[PDB]
């Protein structure tokens, strides 16, 4: 299993409403979560299941999708949202990551 | 000899319109290996089991 | 919850290295727990991975019959064996922590991650 994270970098201003997606290449129903990558610091959880806010995590942020394709969104852009995003699977016990994606300021 | 009693437990939301979490599940997976039903409970028969 | 590593260095490639990280601040045996690795301009690679009564053990191809993964619930610490290291393995390595809590008593599942670790990087 193998997933490809869509576009690689992408730059937006405070305010933009961000729109991402990764695209699993198999059904993998709901099994989904995203991370916060913030360089030079270890990764964060920021949703999982695809849908689900966690509790430390401000609710600017939502994601959907299901079989294939999947998506996460950023209401509005704040100026500490400038970090390394990832999407990983878990519909197999041999978990893979995605490509990978930056968000820049503008 | 020995017998393995494996319990096979698995559960989902019911796939639609609402992404529920906190719901109860709809969907259940239970099995119990080798046991079925019309041939009767299984019994262990062997000297070891786990 | 905190998560320390230790063991980072260099070494020839061929050796081996006994990699650690101590966990505190939850029920240890109740998660399990994985190691992955981010190559220098590269993203996250899943290593191994291990079930919180350390019954089973799981690798990815290119990690697999090269290492071995192990756990002390005694202690609250995690072990990484690297054995013969190749050229590629030059990286920084990152113990996490699965949410989902399960019975010492039985092997379920894992992949949603919610706390990691500070890093440990190692040269080869
Ligand atoms: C309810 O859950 C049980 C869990 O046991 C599901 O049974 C499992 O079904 C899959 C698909 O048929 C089986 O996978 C394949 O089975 C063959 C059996 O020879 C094996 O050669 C393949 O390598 C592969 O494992 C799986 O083994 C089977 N497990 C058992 C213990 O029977 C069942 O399908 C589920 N049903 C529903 C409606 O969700
Ligand atoms: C096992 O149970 C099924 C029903 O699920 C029944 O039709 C079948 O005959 C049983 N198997 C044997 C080998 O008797």
């Amino acid at each position: 299993i193998q997933m490809t994270q869509s576009p690689s970098s992408l730059s937006a201003s405070v305010g933009d409403r961000v729109t991402i997606t990764c695209q699993a290449s198999q059904d993998i129903t709901t099994y989904l979560n995203w991370y916060q990558q913030k360089p030079g610091k270890a990764p964060k959880l920021l949703i999982y299941d695809a849908s689900n806010l966690e509790t430390g995590v401000p609710s600017r942020f939502s994601g959907s999708g299901s079989g294939t394709d999947f998506t996460l969104t950023i209401s509005s852009l704040q100026p500490e949202d400038i970090a390394t995003y990832y999407c990983q699977q878990y519909d197999n016990l041999f978990l893979t990551f995605g490509g990978g994606t930056k968000v820049e300021i503008k | 000899k020995h017998t393995f009693i494996v319990l096979y437990v698995n559960f989902e939301h019911r796939r639609g319109p609402g992404k529920c979490y906190n719901c109860r599940p709809a969907v259940i997976n239970i099995t119990l290996a080798n046991f079925n039903e019309t041939k009767g409970p299984l019994c262990v028969d062997t000297s070891h089991f786990t | 919850v905190q998560l320390v590593e230790s063991g980072g260095g260099l070494v020839q490639p061929g050796g081996s290295l006994r990699l650690s990280c101590a966990a505190s601040g939850f029920t240890f045996s109740s998660y399990a727990m994985s190691w992955v690795r981010q190559a220098p301009g590269k993203g996250l690679e899943w290593v191994s991975a291990i079930i919180g009564s350390g019954s089973n053990t799981y690798y990815a191809d290119s990690v697999k019959g090269r290492f071995t993964i192990s756990r002390d619930n005694a202690k609250n610490t995690l072990y990484l064996q690297m054995n013969s290291l190749r050229a590629e393995d030059t990286a920084v390595y990152y113990c996490a922590k699965d949410t989902t809590p399960r019975p010492l008593y039985s092997s379920g599942w894992y992949g949603s991650f919610d706390y990691w670790g500070q890093g440990t990087p190692v040269s080869v």
